[PDB]
């Protein structure tokens, strides 16, 4: 699940329950001094 | 006419004379670096 | 036209032989490469033959990678 | 090691004192051989040759080493390195002071000074003015970057251009191409005082434990009675610096500045410098550092504090007035600076190609020097114009311009108290002929005094040099030792060879104006000993390796030795520098383990 | 008695 | 009689209810025992 | 076991780089961190006195350190007074005005040799975000333990990869926990802690000027002194309420981030400092979680159109809308490598929670939240900030600057140059500056003088530039460097213990 | 009469311009020989 | 009215440059070389 639109449809039209996620993580991903770490965007623009 | 011609005549005086202030400097620099204590 | 601190240029001085016999041994070739450039080298009549063995073993050098 | 010692250490009997030659020349070797592996084809095996023809020339400089060796001793020399890592070559820098030291001698010391300090030399005249726009420049962007953009007091000739006086009142930096163009705006240039000189910086730089030499009336008292023919004068005159200073009945650090400005120094009838031999140097004759009477030493220490303390922070340049951290940080980024960091009329039909953030990349490659006799090769016309820039900007006159006029009328002797004269009477030393170890009425300057402003001159011409063709570097300068990085900006789409290769033709065209600006100030950039590398450069004796650091360890092990500078017998400061040595290598690239089992 | 002066035990001057 | 100015100073610092032998040693050194020091210490040996 | 309740810092290694040579272009590769760049401690100064005597100094210091150890009473500064009378003869009331307040770094003090051969740390990625100790504070420092953590983790990859050519084949991931239950303790503090001795014997016979220094300051007149006292009871951050501490806090991280910029543009090789890695010390990581939005984003746009002023009137751009448009032209068209400090500092997972929650910055630019673009992050909060600043004064809200340095002379010649590059940006901005006069060779004074002129002639003559006001500046001045008011305002801020500012039928 | 005198003074203003410009040339390009050291005898 | 404005300005400007001349040709003739 790259963004998590399919996750946040499902969500809204599916019933409520637990969610587990994974997605591609590479070395491009890291950044200058912040620790490696995902999470999907439109999941919490959607939350929001 | 005779004030534009009055005043170009005018302004080469000030070239000239920065012609002069810069060999005037020149010339005092020449010196600082050659002319001992 | 001579060898300085930018530039070595092929000769057959013996300096400018040992130097690049010395460039072709520290080289990341096969072994067996280095030796027969070696004694490529050891016999050349000219500068003219010096520059192109150097030339060969620049493109050996370049397609290494 | 043990092949290397086994080799060298055959040639002290065939070879007499030539050795140390090959033991010196040893370092180039281990340079060249660090060199021979750059991307560059031209650069590869550039320096060796010219190591290679010292040594034949040095193997073929004598009957008995004809008769008994050959130029085939060069090839044993060179096989037992041949086809090894970066770390084994650049390891041999720890072997510089296991092979003992010459035997020194006063004459042949003194006569490479005479050879090459009673040379007179051609200098041009724009590029001294050049310089110290670029000098001027340089402070008023320091003065800048320190006040946040307000310009120093400055006065600015008549014949200033607009653009200058734009700059001056809109209160706007200035880069050095904009200097080097409108160059005549700074000629007449005039700075007001903004720094008040402290008398009071460093209270012990007046009584530091050093000797003095003697006032020129008895001068030979340096030489004991036991090696002189005649006997000395009885007049009993410390010549150490801590009694003198105790004995002083007067002082004050004004009258030492009084002395300086109101023209005292060239009047004293009691001035005398002396030479000293300098101790564990293995070149064939050993280097020179000259000591002073006491009023001339503290005016040149005070002279040296002065322009350390505040001037010198304004360059961007100097290895001399950074902490540990930063100039280590700027080194590593210089040395990373030279990897790139990316691998990889009608109807115009245009493709939008992705590209990667302007698609330039800055890459950049060194180049490692330093300059033959530095110290001798300097003049008066060299440094008086920054001299009297430095006097305008303290507010005092000629201070920073006492060497020069002093010394061009004074006799230099190698004081060694084992080489004594032949005089069978007292004879005034003005009077003793122009050989032996006596230099008459030198020009240069003397290793180690006023070394400050010789590193900003050095770094304004250096600057100077990159501007007069439009490429950009980035330098890092102690007074012989500079090494500069030329960058250039080069696409991002191009694979590592193509960059290291367009760079070289910039590095390639800047060492030529580089030597031109050196010749044009007197200097001469030597043209076989310059070390032009697309990932190494060495400064203080390291050599810095595509931003990695190559480990000295053996260095620090070899001087692991039981009494380790005490000044008595004692346990405690001997367990202290082995603790002290054995941290050292660790820390220089030995292992923690068998480095604290060792210790 | 002055007696804490003792030799050098490093090279410390020209040869 | 600096050493009992000397002492007198250094006890009238530590002699408190909490003891800072850092602070007290920043302020001698600040005061006229660091440039003391600084100026005694011109002789580090024994031969001198 | 933790639950991830104990702090840690995050180490990374990438997996197949050769460290011998890189003969490919590496994307990790970064400068190391070789130590805390330790701040001058003459920094901590009030540049009231042009020229003073190093025993002036002395004594100075002395009151300093004895009154941030020992109390801040009354008997404190007398008993201060009494010790540093020793080494100058300094008044009562001219010692508490010239001595600066002290911090936990002040007393913390401590040819050249590297630290190590750096062999396998120029790739190495780390981060202490996760890492936090509450025992810190002004009695004790804790920047040491954060870089002997730091300097350790760096000293182990380099042993562990010391005798293998290559990487490996996996990334490597190392988090270095510390052991807080035994060794790491809290510290009380009594701040008053009266002396037991008297000074009795002390004399003052010492007379040479480079020892003792009697009447430290000659120049000096009554007046000057008396303007000096007001000035100083003006700006003295003890008797500030709480907002005007968290603004000064704000307007001075403004500050520190414009000049950041501007003397990181002018370095040459700016893309390698970028990269390079560095402690969270002197990161404005702290103030960035304890300041003001709205206030240090209408300051940042301030500085922003102050910096460009001249070149917009220079080529008379003219309008609200074109002048945001040609400077963010500009700022897209350089180089991003200035934008380093707003970059770094807007990517913290605590810094972009506060900034997103008030609607500043939204998680856009990325698949994941936790890898969001640096770059267009720091060009929405330029864009947030130009647009509010020019909102807010066309609206009609008076604009508060700090305006700092070492000497007072400096920053009221800095405080004029401000005020004239503030009036050019006025008028550019009422579409009246394609008519003012022209502005070449002519030093800042003189431009000032002159576009006050033509200002007032124009807000005369017509009345329909009201929102128009020539003085919508606040500016105070200060006599030290930024870092220095940055740092009083976090230690008072800590000291009183007071809270960063926080900012239904609709649910259903 | 008015334009006559003109160029007069413009020609003779033009021909000192052009020999402080020489002046300032010939100085400008100036190389300066350093005397040597040693025993004067 | 303006013609003799014109003479006095001019004679002026001249005699500042002559004197400005004669100036420089002092300096000059002090230097130790010559
Ligand atoms: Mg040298
Ligand atoms: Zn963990
Ligand atoms: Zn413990």
């Amino acid at each position: 699940e790259g963004a998590g639109a399919m996750l946040a449809c499902y969500d809204a039209t599916l019933g409520p329950a637990i969610n587990y996620y994974n997605s591609g993580l590479n070395i491009t991903d890291v950044i200058g001094q912040r620790e490696l770490k995902i999470f999907p965007s439109e999941v919490s623009l959607v939350g929001k | 006419d005779l004030k534009k011609m009055d005043e170009s005549h005018r302004r080469l005086i000030e070239n000239q004379r920065e012609q002069l202030s810069l060999i005037t400097s020149l010339i005092s620099n020449l010196k600082i670096m050659t002319e001992r204590g | 036209n001579e060898s300085n601190a930018t530039r070595l240029i092929p000769k057959k001085v013996s300096s400018t032989m040992r130097s690049l016999v010395a460039v072709i041994s520290n080289s990341n070739l096969s072994q067996s490469t280095k030796q027969s450039y070696i004694n490529e080298l050891k016999h050349c009549k000219n500068d003219e033959e010096v520059s192109e063995l150097m030339d060969m073993f620049n493109e050996d050098v370049n397609n290494c990678q | 090691g043990n092949n290397l010692w086994e080799v060298i250490d055959k040639l002290f009997p065939i070879m007499g004192e030539k050795t140390f030659d090959v033991i010196s020349l040893l370092e180039p070797l281990a340079l060249s051989l660090i060199q021979t592996h750059d991307p560059v084809k031209q650069l590869r095996g550039a320096f060796l040759n010219h190591v290679l023809s010292e040594m034949e020339l040095i193997f073929e400089s004598g009957e008995s080493i004809r008769e008994f060796l050959s130029v085939d001793y060069i090839d044993k020399i060179l096989d037992i390195f041949n086809e090894s890592t970066i770390d084994e070559i650049a390891e041999i820098f720890s072997f510089f002071r296991t092979f003992g030291h010459p035997p020194l001698e006063a004459s042949i010391a003194a006569e490479k000074v005479r050879k090459y300090m009673y040379i007179e030399k051609q200098l041009k005249f724009d590029t001294v003015n050049k310089c110290h726009a670029i000098f001027c420049t340089i402070i008023i962007n320091g003065y800048r970057e320190r006040h946040g953009g307000q310009w120093p007091p400055v006065t600015l000739p008549d014949h200033a251009h607009e653009f200058i006086i734009n700059a001056y009142g809109s209160n706007s930096a200035i880069s050095y191409e904009n200097a080097v163009d409108y160059y005549q705006s700074f000629i007449g240039i005039k700075f007001n005082k903004f720094i008040e000189p402290q008398l009071d910086e460093d209270l012990t730089i007046y009584m530091k434990d050093k000797a003095l030499s003697p006032k020129k009336s008895n001068w030979d008292t340096v030489y004991p009675a036991s090696n002189l023919l005649y006997r000395t004068n009885a007049s009993n005159e410390s010549r150490r610096l801590v009694e003198v200073f105790i004995a002083d009945s007067k002082f004050d650090p004004h009258q030492i500045l009084d002395y300086v400005e109101s023209g005292d120094w060239l009047d004293d009838p009691e001035f005398n410098i002396s030479y000293s031999l300098k101790e564990k140097e293995i070149k064939q004759e050993g280097r020179l550092f000259a000591k002073m009477t006491y009023k001339m030493r503290a005016t040149q220490v005070l002279s040296e504090t002065l322009l350390a303390n505040n001037i010198g922070k304004f360059f961007q340049e100097n290895g001399m007035v950074k902490g540990e951290i930063e100039l280590l940080k700027r080194l590593t980024t210089i040395s990373i600076s030279g990897v790139p960091r990316y691998n990889e009329s009608k109807k115009f039909e245009f493709k939008s190609t992705d590209i990667y953030n302007d698609g330039y990349e800055t890459v950049s490659c060194f180049l490692t020097t330093d300059l033959k006799k530095y110290c001798l090769n300097w003049r008066y016309e060299s440094t008086a114009l920054f001299g009297e820039t430095c006097n305008q900007i303290f507010g005092l006159n000629k201070l920073f311009n006492w060497l020069h006029p002093r010394l061009e009328g004074s006799t230099i002797y190698v004081g060694d108290p084992y080489c004594p004269p032949s005089d069978k009477e007292h004879i005034s030393l003005e009077d003793h002929p122009d050989s032996g170890f006596y230099v008459h009425n030198p020009r240069g300057g003397i290793e180690g005094f006023c070394q400050k402003l010789w590193t900003l001159i050095s770094i304004s011409a250096i600057h100077l040099a990159a501007v007069r063709i439009g490429v950009r570097v980035t330098a890092m300068v102690q007074g012989d030792n500079q090494a500069i990085a030329v960058t250039t900006r080069v696409p991002n789409n191009y694979d590592y060879r193509i960059k290291k290769e367009i760079v070289y033709k910039d590095v390639v065209r800047f060492f030529d104006s580089l030597r031109e600006v050196m010749d044009d100030l007197g200097h001469e950039l030597k043209l076989n000993e310059t070390i032009i590398s697309s990932k190494m450069f060495i400064y203080s004796k390291r050599i810095y390796y595509d931003g990695r650091i190559l480990p000295q360890a053996l260095k620090a092990l070899s001087r692991c030795v039981f009494w380790s500078e005490t000044v008595i017998d004692e346990t405690r400061s001997a367990s202290s520098n082995l603790a002290t040595s054995f941290a050292k290598a660790i820390e220089n690239g030995y292992s923690p383990v068998l480095g604290y089992a060792c210790s | 008695v002055s007696d804490i002066l003792y030799p050098e035990c490093h090279l410390n001057s020209p040869i | 009689t600096m050493i009992e100015e000397d002492e007198e100073l250094a006890e009238f610092l530590m002699d408190r209810k909490v003891i800072l032998p850092r602070v007290a040693h920043d302020i001698l050194d600040n005061s006229l025992t660091g440039i003391r020091n600084a100026i005694a210490g011109m002789l580090d040996t024994t031969k001198s | 076991s933790s639950d991830g309740t104990n702090p840690y810092t995050w180490m990374y290694l990438p997996g197949n780089i050769k460290i011998g040579s890189a003969e490919t272009g590496v994307s990790s590769l970064r400068v190391p961190y070789f130590g805390s760049v330790t701040d001058e401690r003459s920094e901590a100064q009030l540049g009231y006195i042009k020229n003073l005597s190093k025993p002036a100094k002395a004594a100075i210091r002395i009151a300093m350190i004895y009154t941030w150890a020992f109390g801040n009473d009354e008997i404190s500064w007398m008993e201060a007074s009494q010790i540093a009378q020793t080494r100058a003869n300094f008044t009562l009331d001219s010692l508490k005005i010239l001595t600066p307040v002290a911090t936990s770094t002040n007393l913390s003090h401590r040819k050249f040799s590297s630290t190590s051969l750096i062999r396998v740390s120029r790739f190495i990625t780390m981060s202490n975000d996760n890492m936090s100790i509450k025992e810190a504070n002004e009695t004790k420092d804790t920047n040491l333990i954060y870089q002997q953590i730091m300097l350790t983790g760096l000293s182990v990859f380099e042993y562990l990869f010391r005798l293998k050519e290559t990487t490996g084949h996996n990334p490597i991931v190392m988090h270095l926990h510390i052991e807080d239950e035994c060794c790491i303790k809290e510290s009380f503090n009594d701040e008053h802690i009266n002396p037991e001795s008297t000074l009795e014997l002390i004399r003052y016979p010492e007379s040479n000027e480079f020892i003792y220094d009697k009447d430290p300051l000659k120049d000096v007149d009554l007046s000057k002194l008396m303007v000096i006292k007001d000035h100083s009871y003006t700006i003295d951050m003890n008797y500030w309420d709480d907002t005007d501490i968290i603004h000064a806090i704000s307007i001075c991280t403004a500050i520190t981030i414009a000049d950041t910029m501007s003397q990181l543009d002018r370095d040459n090789l700016k893309e390698i400092i970028v990269i390079a890695n560095d402690d969270d010390i002197n990161s404005l990581i702290t103030e960035f979680l304890t300041l003001d939005i709205l206030v240090f984003l209408k300051t940042f746009g301030g500085l922003l159109v102050n910096q460009f002023a001249y070149t917009l009137y220079s080529l008379k751009i003219e309008g609200r809308d074109l002048i945001w448009d040609y400077i963010m032209r500009t700022l897209r068209d350089t180089s991003h490598s200035i934008l380093k400090v707003l970059s770094n500092a807007l990517s913290h997972p605590k810094v972009f929670k506060r900034f997103w929650d008030c609607g500043v910055l939204n998680p856009i630019y990325g698949p994941n939240t936790a890898s969001q673009d640096q770059i267009k992050l720091a060009l929405s909060i330029c864009e947030y900030a130009l647009d509010l600043f020019m909102r807010e004064w066309l609206n009609g809200v008076s604009l508060e600057i700090y305006i700092c340095d070492s000497d007072m002379e400096v920053a009221n010649d800095r405080k004029q140059a401000f005020i004239s590059r503030h009036l050019s940006f006025v008028c550019c901005l009422a579409e009246i500056a394609s008519f003012g006069p022209n502005l070449l060779n002519l030093t800042y004074l003189e431009r000032l003088d002159l576009l006050k002129q033509y200002l007032e002639l124009n807000i005369k003559e017509d009345p329909t530039l009201k929102y128009v006001q020539i003085s919508g500046l606040l500016i105070k001045s200060f006599p030290s460097t930024v870092t220095y008011v940055r740092k009083t305002a976090i230690k008072y801020l800590r000291i009183r213990g007071i809270s960063p500012p926080e900012v239904n039928i609709v649910k259903t």
